[PDB]
């Protein structure tokens, strides 16, 4: 796609999972389903809007669940907790 | 002839090893497992992949999987126990 430097796709929304956070736990599980009513609300924003660009949700267990899907770009060493964007809104100054 | 004089003493210290081995069994049976990284403390987080920072420094990590696996001579059963207990006795290995 255009105005998107990568390949993505509408189709569902892609998760981000770190690397030292296994996936398949209680914990990632219970948080695997309930952000997967996301994608609904995911495709509704970008329908009225479709210039819009990365919407991505930062869970507090650690995966990072964002649309349009998108594969991931050495190692990972990625986490959505230690983002700017994330401690700026999980806390005040 | 000389095995069969010795036969005295090899009797004594086989029974008196193997209550040392009974009593180790009591006390570490199943206790000398630990994770890859000494980070996970149960078996349930010791799964999936880890970060390892190889000699200490921060900035060469290296992915690797972390397995929960026991130690190479434990004290699980009274054979283990035996065995552990022998090779302490041949003094090699026992301040591991
Ligand atoms: C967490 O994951 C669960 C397993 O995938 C989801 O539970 C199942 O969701 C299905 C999809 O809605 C349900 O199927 C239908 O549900 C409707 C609504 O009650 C009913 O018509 C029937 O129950 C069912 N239809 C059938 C079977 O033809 C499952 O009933 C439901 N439960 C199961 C499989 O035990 C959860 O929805 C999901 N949680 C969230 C928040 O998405």
């Amino acid at each position: 796609d255009a105005n998107f430097g990568r390949q993505i796709s509408y189709q569902h929304a892609a998760v981000h999972i770190p690397t030292d956070i296994y996936e398949g736990s209680t914990i990632v599980l219970n948080e695997l389903n309930w952000t997967s009513a996301l994608d609904e609300v995911f495709k509704k924003n970008r329908e009225e809007d479709p210039s819009l660009l990365w919407q991505v949700f930062g869970s507090a267990t650690g995966l990072a669940r964002y649309y349009p899907a998108s594969p991931w770009v050495k190692i990972d060493l990625y986490d959505v907790r230690r983002r700017p964007w994330y401690i700026q809104g999980a806390a005040s100054p | 002839v000389a095995i069969r004089t010795i036969g005295n003493i090899m009797i004594v210290t086989t029974l008196l090893q193997f209550m040392f081995a009974c009593i180790g069994v009591q006390l570490f049976k199943g206790k000398f497992y630990r994770c890859t990284d000494e980070a996970k403390s149960n078996p349930e987080e010791c799964r999936g992949l880890f970060i390892l920072y190889k000699d200490g420094d921060v900035d060469s990590p290296v992915v690797r999987e972390r397995i929960w696996q026991n130690s190479d001579f434990n004290f699980d059963n009274v054979l283990s126990a035996m065995m552990a207990l022998f090779t302490v006795s041949t003094f090699e290995g026992w301040p591991a």
